[PDB]
């Protein structure tokens, strides 16, 4: 056979370190390493980027869209003009082919 | 294409006429990136001897730099001045023809009949 | 001179085909080369003489020069080659297909 | 300035330096024949530079701060493990073979890289040219697999014709009886282990092949133990060697620079021992392998080129 | 004293570091230098300021 | 060799494409390729092995029939029009044996056969020379004379080139074929755009030769002349892996390396010119080199092949290259693809 | 599991004289 | 986008330069800050989409797509540190580099304004994608699978390189923008159906079109966890969000032109969701699970209808963190006994009643339980696909009886029945993997509540 270590032993994570939270085998870096993933991706992240999505105004106009659909609806109901017509563009501007 | 054009001077690196256009910024994003590619040379150097490969001859690193931007600058001013020259000859041949690069007079949308393909 | 020269062109022709189409001897493909170059030096010189261009003369003089280079090149390869195998032989030449 | 084709063109020439006793010395002879002491004062009186015969940790000692290593960075062969279990199937016999053939030529390089650089001559003890007298007498006594044998001499053939050999060869004959007794008297608890059908096939090889072969280009001095044991009589008869064969006689300066070329540079002098023959004696998975290599660069002077290693004491680093 | 053999890396080269430090002062000393006159050939030809 | 006899055969193999490139005579640029042809093969056979004498000699034959075919293309031409430069009155079976001619000179396919056998019989440096210093003087000819050649011949070399150089690749265990079948790839785009664009024809010299010399300082450095010697690298210099295996992927032409660049540009010159069959063609099989560099990237830098014992005496030495020459050259050929446009014009 | 590594077996596929 | 890349680019530095001990407590935090200034754009209150330079964009298809890519980094460098655990520190910061480099080319791949920049970054992920797989795979398998991931690849890219050039050569420009306002139909020549397919096949390869997707259940089940979930969640919808830039230019060819694709896609989406019930890998399993549900987005995206592409734009998100959770869940059991054999560990609820909640709760995303996002983008693609033909709904309404039995099936299979109980090394869930779960399944959950932020262009 060539030279080649044996391959090594299953380990059990908890029989040194019974309060591993499974970052790493220092015990205090292992805590550190908790305490920013749950501080930044969660008290930070989760949280105020929440918050901030939140509050974010009228996104994608859909607020003054509503708010300019009931001004024309009103509009267009008092004066009796169509609520909403076929054409889109006045057939007065465009200028079909003769054929 | 245009090295045999009118007033061509042989193996010249920086023609006269160059001085005209605007010189590089010291700056310009193109020759930090020159730079920064000197500083890499000078750390890859520095691991293929198995030096420290930020401490060991900060020396050798601070020339692997300026070598970069020096070189850098005076090649991005002939590479301004090649592309200069391009557009001079390009726009001043359009004059010399007229006849082959007319203005075409472009419809509006009212009068041209795309074709409509319904999408169902 | 029309004759003559496509003659002459005749000449190189066959001595390139000399050259490409091996037997054994490596000496005897040398000799081709010398073909081809005598073939193209009375054709610069004829040309150089019937055109009365004598600016040209020095030309097909360095023809013979580099091809005397040449051939000594080819001379000396050839004594490689011989103390390696014992023969000129073209076919011993295969030790670079791997 | 690193010695080059500049240093070489602007005077450093190696046939200035060549004097009387600008010679290659090898002593050789079976085990516990007294070559140690006979090569230390033929250098001593000579004025010559004695090597000690190369061993498993020659490397180690001849680089980094010269102290011996771990063995699994030294080869990972034992010669008590030879002795008390030639036949292991971990491939020790073979393993260790083949790790001293590499440092034996590892220390010719360094001793005539010494010789052509100031032109002192040297003193060794075996070396490559009778290295394979061993390899021999493990084949015979089906130690090693012939595969192995096969192995061995192809790296032999890659590397021995790149050399010039020894100016003189000087063989010290003690028979297999008195060559026991002395490893009995020796007290070397494993040592003792050695068969004697071992140190025949050493001495059947020492002379039936080596000194046949190199009579025919160096100087051949072979002597009793008794002549030996008067290092002043063997000293004697170096000083009246004529030299008048080998290839030593045909060398001049450009030779002699492109030979020095080659033997400064010590990883162009191993390149052919490393060749990817799989060999599973000699083959390291990558697994072992990359564990070893990655503690070797944490070795204190080691992880860093030398010059480079502050742990150490290395100054100035920022402007080297 | 560590290494067994003395490194060829032992002290600087000081002659190399003196020309390196030179050459990359003097390149940027000439490089900030004709940039400047660049500019002002450039503002003389265009008629700027 | 002694330094008298190096001084000068070094000064002659340097001289003659310096001739050829600066010559207005069909004679001198000649001239210097013979310079070439006799200068180099002292250095080929320099070693004195039947290998190498097979290689010097094979170099030799070759050589020599292709320069009778280009002198006879230059007397034919002064017959023709009593002078001594191609012009747009020569006859077109003249260039057309040119072309041929200087393409068996590259070692372009279907004339490649000589080149990776002669690769493989020399030196690692004497083969960095062959495919790089000695492309540039018939290459510097052919730009010279690039609107009289025909686009019909030029395409079918450099298809053919493309394909043999693909497929030659693929076969290899050996590192000085594998970049003799690189070189013939990347002569094939070269001389592809040449008639059209000789300017991308430099470009993609260039990047190749800034390419090609750090890879052959990079098997120099352990003298690797097989795939199983290379893939000890990660034991013997593991520094060198990462700058391997961006050469590798930049030579296959994978963006965003700099080795996409030649490939990209003449592309898109090709097709400004209604080549589009054979850049398809072009394209599409070069993809087959980077599997040969992705199965040598794989033995060398992304897995671990098996070591041996005698490889630890290595580790305790100390190496005095790579020269500071490979880190520049091995950054510029990978990394400069974001000054693209400094590059081509 | 160890990660797999290349073995003998593995290696000896590149070393003929073609692929 | 530059204060999001250059704060990226930082991450290679600081990788770098950080003692060994603070590297991943480093990268990790700065991670997930770089996620928090994604946000920014979706601050979006107009329909004019972010334009902030000639190179650099951001619309309502690119800024979902944007913020995953940066979400992802942060919990791909969590699920790799266990495994790397053994590596010498300097292998640890180069994974870590190779992570950060694909965070770097994503975020720049959907925010590229221009085609040929599109496909350079496009092109660039290879390169690191195929070195996280090969040089930390575990199995011999994993060199395969590199080549089959790589070639499948290149071979359409090829392609789509020329159609590019041709299209440039002939427009002048590959900005988007400008292509979208001047396009004029195509006339339907042979040429132009080449030219239509040199757009679409590398998408196509990439998503993967049911028939070239053999290299996607190769590469997952040989890549290690962090290349899976990037594989997943973002590689395969560069492909998607492709087809959706480029269709632009194509009509009307993509009307007779897409046939063949839907029909490979919804008979094809069945093929490999049957392959779910008979499959021994779990991590094939999921794999397959993929190509079933990207089937779906090609079909829609095929149709070009404003439910179609609403539909597609949901479902890439949802089953980007959908399927990224499912191999982060297999790779724990995996990290334990070290098979991907589904049947060997089984009754896990007993002894990991926690993850079985983490595992129940992602397979009931995989199977589009309402009001999840999986469900709404698979219920507006068959409201679309049944618009385009009213027998699609036979191949859907089969596809989502299968996916409803593998989804169940892994679950029963591997946490219910018996404790495979001669498994002693059955270790506690660690906290990083019950973390690991949550930033999954978090995001699932928020954008369940608040759908308008992923519905794309149309919508
Ligand atoms: C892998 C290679 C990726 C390398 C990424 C590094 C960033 C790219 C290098 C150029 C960055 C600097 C730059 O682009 O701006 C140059 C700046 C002036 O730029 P300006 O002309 O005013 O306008 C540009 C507006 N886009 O001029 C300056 O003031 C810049 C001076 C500082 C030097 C640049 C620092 C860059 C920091 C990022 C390093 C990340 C390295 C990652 C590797
Ligand atoms: C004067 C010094 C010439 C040697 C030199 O510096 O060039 C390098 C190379 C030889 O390199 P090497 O033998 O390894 O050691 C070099 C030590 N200076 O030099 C050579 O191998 C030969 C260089 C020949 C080319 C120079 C010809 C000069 C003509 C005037
Ligand atoms: C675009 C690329 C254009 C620029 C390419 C050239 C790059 C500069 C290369 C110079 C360099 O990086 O420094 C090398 C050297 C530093 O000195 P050192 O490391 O001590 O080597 C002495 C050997 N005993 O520097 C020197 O010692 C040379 C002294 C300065 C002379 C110039
Ligand atoms: C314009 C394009 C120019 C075309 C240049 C073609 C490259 C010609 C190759 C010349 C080198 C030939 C050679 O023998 O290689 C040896 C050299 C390494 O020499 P070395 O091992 O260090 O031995 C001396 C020790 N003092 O190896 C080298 O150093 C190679 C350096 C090549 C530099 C190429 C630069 C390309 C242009 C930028
Ligand atoms: C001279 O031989 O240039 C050839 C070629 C340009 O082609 P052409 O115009 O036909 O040549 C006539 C005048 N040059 O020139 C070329 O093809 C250019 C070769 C470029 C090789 C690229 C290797 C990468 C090096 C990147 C660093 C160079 C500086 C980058 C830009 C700096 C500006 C910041
Ligand atoms: C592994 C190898 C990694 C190295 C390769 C990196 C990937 C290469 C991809 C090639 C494309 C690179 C982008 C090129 C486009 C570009 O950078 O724009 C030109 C840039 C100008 O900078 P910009 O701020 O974008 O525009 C304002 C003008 N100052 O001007 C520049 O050129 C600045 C160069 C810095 C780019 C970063
Ligand atoms: C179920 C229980 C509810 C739990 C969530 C409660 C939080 C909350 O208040 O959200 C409500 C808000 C709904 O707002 P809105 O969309 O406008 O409702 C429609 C019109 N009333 O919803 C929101 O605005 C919050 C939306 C979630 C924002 C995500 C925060 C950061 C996500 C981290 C990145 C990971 C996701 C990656 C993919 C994202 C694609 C954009
Ligand atoms: C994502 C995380 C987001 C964090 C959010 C933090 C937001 C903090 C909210 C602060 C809101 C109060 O903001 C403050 O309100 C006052 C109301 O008096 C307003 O102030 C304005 O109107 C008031 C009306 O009386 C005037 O008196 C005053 O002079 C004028 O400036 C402005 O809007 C702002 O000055
Ligand atoms: C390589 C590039 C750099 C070097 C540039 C070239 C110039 C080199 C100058 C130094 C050359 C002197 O090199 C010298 O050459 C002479 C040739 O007469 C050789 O000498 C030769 O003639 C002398 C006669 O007395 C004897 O040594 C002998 O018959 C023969 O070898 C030397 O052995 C060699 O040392
Ligand atoms: C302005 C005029 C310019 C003149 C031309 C300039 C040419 C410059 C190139 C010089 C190159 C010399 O390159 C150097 O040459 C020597 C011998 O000469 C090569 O050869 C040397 O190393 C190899 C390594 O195996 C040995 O096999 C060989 O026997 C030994 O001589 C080196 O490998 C190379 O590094
Ligand atoms: C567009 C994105 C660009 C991606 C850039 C690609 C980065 C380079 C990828 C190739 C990686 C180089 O290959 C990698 O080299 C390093 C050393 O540097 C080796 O590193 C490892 O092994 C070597 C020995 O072999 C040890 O000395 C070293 O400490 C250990 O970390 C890796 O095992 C190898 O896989
Ligand atoms: N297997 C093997 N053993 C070797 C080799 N060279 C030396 N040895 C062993 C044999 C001995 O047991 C041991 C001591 O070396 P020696 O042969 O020189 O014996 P010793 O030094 O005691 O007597 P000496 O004065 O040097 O002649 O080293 C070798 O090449 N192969
Ligand atoms: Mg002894």
């Amino acid at each position: 056979q060539w030279q080649e270590d044996p391959e090594p032993e299953d380990e059990n994570v908890y029989a040194k370190n019974p309060d591993f939270h499974g970052y790493d085998s220092d015990p205090v870096v292992d805590v550190w390493n908790m305490r920013a993933v749950f501080f930044f991706g969660f008290s930070i992240v989760l949280v105020f980027g929440t918050t901030f999505v939140a509050y974010v105004p009228d996104y994608r106009m859909q607020e003054w869209a509503r708010r300019e659909a009931e001004r024309l609806v009103k509009y267009r109901e008092v004066n009796g003009l169509p609520i909403m017509e076929s054409n889109y563009f006045d057939p007065s501007k465009i200028q079909l082919p003769e054929d | 294409m245009m090295n045999g054009r009118p007033g061509h001077e042989p193996l010249k690196f920086l023609p006269d006429e160059a001085r005209s256009l605007p010189p590089p910024k010291l700056n310009d994003p193109r020759l930090v990136y020159m730079g920064l590619l000197g500083y890499c040379t000078g750390l890859m150097d520095n691991m293929l001897r198995m030096r420290p490969v930020m401490r060991a001859g900060l020396h050798r690193q601070l020339l692997f730099v300026t070598s970069f931007v020096f070189a850098g600058y005076f090649y991005l001013k002939r590479q301004n001045y090649l592309y200069a020259v391009k557009d001079h000859d390009m726009f001043g041949y359009i004059k010399l023809h007229p006849e082959d690069f007319p203005e075409k007079e472009k419809k509006t949308y009212a009068e041209i009949l795309e074709p409509f393909h319904p999408v169902r | 001179m029309p004759s003559t020269f496509f003659n002459l062109t005749m000449a190189f022709s066959l001595s390139l085909l000399g050259t490409l189409m091996f037997r054994s001897h490596l000496m005897s493909t040398l000799l081709c080369l010398e073909g081809m170059v005598l073939s193209l030096f009375i054709m610069t010189s004829v040309t150089s003489l019937n055109s009365n261009s004598m600016s040209s003369m020095p030309i097909p003089i360095t023809i013979l020069v580099f091809a005397a280079c040449e051939a000594a090149v080819g001379l000396a390869l050839l004594v490689k080659v011989s103390n390696t195998y014992g023969t000129d032989y073209v076919q011993n030449l295969n030790l670079l297909q791997c | 300035l690193r010695y080059g084709l500049l240093a070489a063109i602007l005077g450093d020439k190696t046939t200035k330096k060549l004097h009387e006793y600008s010679r290659v010395i090898t002593v050789d002879g079976n085990i516990c024949s007294g070559k140690n002491k006979l090569a230390k004062e033929i250098a001593q009186q000579l004025g010559m530079k004695h090597y000690p015969e190369a061993g498993i940790q020659y490397s180690s000692t001849t680089t980094g701060d010269g102290r011996p290593l771990d063995i699994e960075f030294s080869g990972s062969c034992s010669l008590e493990k030879f002795y008390d279990d030639p036949k292991s199937n971990d491939g020790n016999s073979y393993r260790l073979q083949s790790w001293l053939y590499a440092s034996r030529l590892l220390q010719y390089a360094d001793a005539l890289e010494h010789l052509l650089s100031t032109g002192q001559g040297v003193v060794l003890e075996r070396s490559i040219y009778s290295d394979f007298v061993f390899l021999e007498a493990m084949y015979n006594q089906g130690y090693i697999r012939k595969q192995c044998v096969d192995h061995y001499n192809e790296i032999k053939r890659l590397t021995l014709p790149e050399y010039l050999p020894p100016h003189a060869v000087i063989y010290i004959d003690v028979p297999v009886p008195e060559v026991q007794s002395r490893i009995q008297k020796k007290g070397d608890p494993h040592e003792m282990k050695v068969t004697s059908a071992y140190l025949q096939d050493i001495e059947n090889a020492y002379k039936k092949t080596f000194l046949p072969k190199m009579s025919e280009m160096c100087e051949v001095l072979v002597y009793d133990s008794w002549e030996a044991e008067d290092p002043t009589k063997v000293v004697e008869d170096i000083e009246y060697l004529k030299y008048n064969k080998g290839p030593w006689l045909k060398q001049d300066d450009w030779t002699f620079h492109y030979l020095r070329m080659l033997v400064q540079d010590k990883t162009e002098v191993l390149n052919y021992t490393t060749i990817p023959v799989y060999l599973p004696e000699i083959t390291i998975g990558a697994h072992q392998g990359s564990r070893i290599y990655n503690s070797f660069r944490e070795l204190p002077g080691r992880k860093y080129a030398p010059g480079y290693n502050a742990e150490v004491g290395d100054k100035w680093i920022w402007l080297k | 004293k560590f290494y067994v053999r003395e490194p060829v890396n032992a002290k600087p080269n000081w002659l190399a570091v003196g020309l390196s430090v030179g050459a990359s002062v003097f390149m940027w000393i000439y490089l900030i230098q004709t940039h400047n006159e660049d500019v002002l050939e450039y503002k003389r030809r265009n008629g700027l300021e | 060799m002694n330094p008298i006899t190096l001084a000068i055969i070094y000064f002659t193999i340097f001289l003659g494409p310096v001739i050829t490139m600066s010559s207005t005579n069909l004679m001198l640029m000649w001239v210097g390729l013979e310079f070439s042809l006799l200068a180099i093969i002292p250095m080929l056979i320099n070693k004195k092995n039947p290998r190498s004498t097979e290689a010097a000699t094979k170099y030799f034959v070759t050589q020599a029939t292709a320069s009778m075919i280009i002198l006879l293309a230059i007397v034919l031409n002064y017959k023709q029009l009593g002078t001594w430069m191609f012009q747009q009155q020569t006859n077109g079976l003249i260039l057309n044996m040119t072309l041929m001619a200087l393409s068996m000179k590259l070692g372009l396919a279907p004339f490649h056969f000589w080149l990776p056998e002669v690769t493989q019989g020399i030196p690692l440096h004497m083969g960095l020379i062959l495919l790089t210093w000695q492309k540039i003087a018939p290459l510097s000819i052919l730009i010279q004379i690039y609107p009289l050649l025909n686009s019909t011949i030029i395409l079918m070399l450099a298809i053919t080139s493309i394909f043999m150089g693909a497929w030659g690749g693929l076969n290899q265990t050996q590192m000085r074929k594998i970049m003799a079948y690189s070189s013939i790839a990347h002569m094939g785009w070269m001389l592809a755009i040449l008639p059209y664009n000789p300017s991308l024809t430099l470009l993609n010299l260039m990047i190749y030769i800034i390419l090609t010399a750090p890879m052959f300082m990079a098997l120099m450095l352990n003298n690797s002349m097989t795939i199983n010697s290379i893939s000890l690298l990660w034991n013997k210099t593991p520094a060198m892996l990462t700058m391997i295996s961006l050469m590798l992927l930049s030579l296959g032409g994978l963006p965003p390396l700099t080795g996409f660049l030649p490939k990209w540009i003449i592309i898109t010159e090709l097709m400004k010119n209604n080549c589009l069959i054979m850049a398809t063609l072009m394209a599409m099989m070069a993809l087959l080199n980077l599997f040969f560099y992705t199965r040598l990237i794989y033995s060398t830098s992304l897995t671990m092949f098996p070591t041996n014992n005698n490889s630890k005496m290595m580790t305790h030495q100390t190496k005095t290259k790579p020269n500071l020459m490979f880190s520049t050259l091995a950054i510029m050929s990978t990394m400069t693809l974001p000054l693209a446009p400094q590059l081509i014009t | 599991a160890r990660q797999w590594q290349p073995d003998i077996e593995w290696a000896e596929q590149f070393s003929g004289a073609v692929m | 986008m530059l204060k999001i890349i250059l704060p990226s680019l930082m991450l290679l530095p600081l990788t770098w330069l950080s003692s060994p001990k603070k590297t991943w407590t480093n990268v990790t935090s700065y991670s997930f800050l770089i996620s928090l200034t994604s946000l920014t754009l979706l601050w979006q209150t107009d329909e004019n989409y972010k334009n902030f330079s000639n190179m650099f964009s951001s619309d309502p298809l690119s800024t979902p797509l944007i913020i995953l890519t940066a979400w992802l980094l942060p919990l791909m460098l969590m699920a790799s540190q266990n495994h790397l655990k053994k590596d010498n520190n300097v292998l640890q910061k180069l994974y870590i580099s190779m992570l950060i480099s694909l965070q770097i080319l994503l975020i720049m791949t959907f925010s590229a304004t221009e085609l040929i920049m599109f496909y350079i970054l496009f092109e660039a992920t290879l390169i690191p994608t195929l070195i996280i797989i090969t040089r930390w795979g575990n199995q011999t398998e994993r060199l395969n699978a590199g080549i089959y991931f790589l070639f499948y690849t290149l071979i359409g890219s090829i392609p789509l390189l020329i159609a590019l050039i041709l299209i440039q050569n002939h427009v002048g420009t590959l900005n988007l923008m400008i292509l979208s306002f001047t396009t004029h139909t195509l006339d339907a020549s042979w040429s132009n159906n080449l030219l239509w397919l040199a757009c679409m096949m590398a998408f196509l390869i990439k998503m993967p079109l049911y028939g070239v997707h053999l290299w996607l259940p190769k590469a997952h089940v040989e890549a290690p966890i962090a290349g899976s979930m990037i594989l997943a969640a973002i590689l395969l919808k560069l492909g998607s969000y492709g087809m959706i830039r480029i269709s632009i230019i194509l009509d009307p060819l993509t009307k007779y032109m897409a046939y063949p694709f839907i029909l490979l896609s919804l008979w094809g989406m069945i093929m490999t969701s049957s392959i779910c019930l008979r499959q021994t890998d779990l991590k094939s399993l999921i794999a397959y699970s993929s190509v079933s549900h990207m089937a779906l987005v090609i079909a829609s995206i095929m149709i070009q209808t404003p439910w179609s592409f609403m539909g597609a734009t949901m479902l890439m998100i949802a089953h980007g963190l959908t399927s990224s959770l499912l191999f982060c869940l297999a790779n724990s059991n995996y990290e334990r006994i070290h098979s991907r054999t589904m049947i060997m560990a089984r009754g896990l609820q007993m002894v990991f009643p926690l993850m079985a909640t983490w595992w129940l709760m992602a397979s009931l995303a995989n199977l589009a339980l309402p009001p999840s996002i999986n469900l709404m983008g698979e219920l507006f693609i068959t409201m679309s696909l049944f618009s385009w033909s009213n027998f699609t709904i036979i191949l859907m309404g089969i596809n989502i009886i299968i996916t409803g039995m593998y989804s169940m099936y892994m679950i029963i299979t591997t946490q219910r029945g018996k404790l495979t109980n001669h498994m002693i090394n059955l270790q506690p869930s660690h906290t990083r993997e019950l973390t690991l779960m949550a930033l999954h399944m978090i995001p699932l959950i928020l954008l369940t509540t608040s759908p308008k932020l992923i519905t794309g262009l149309t919508m």
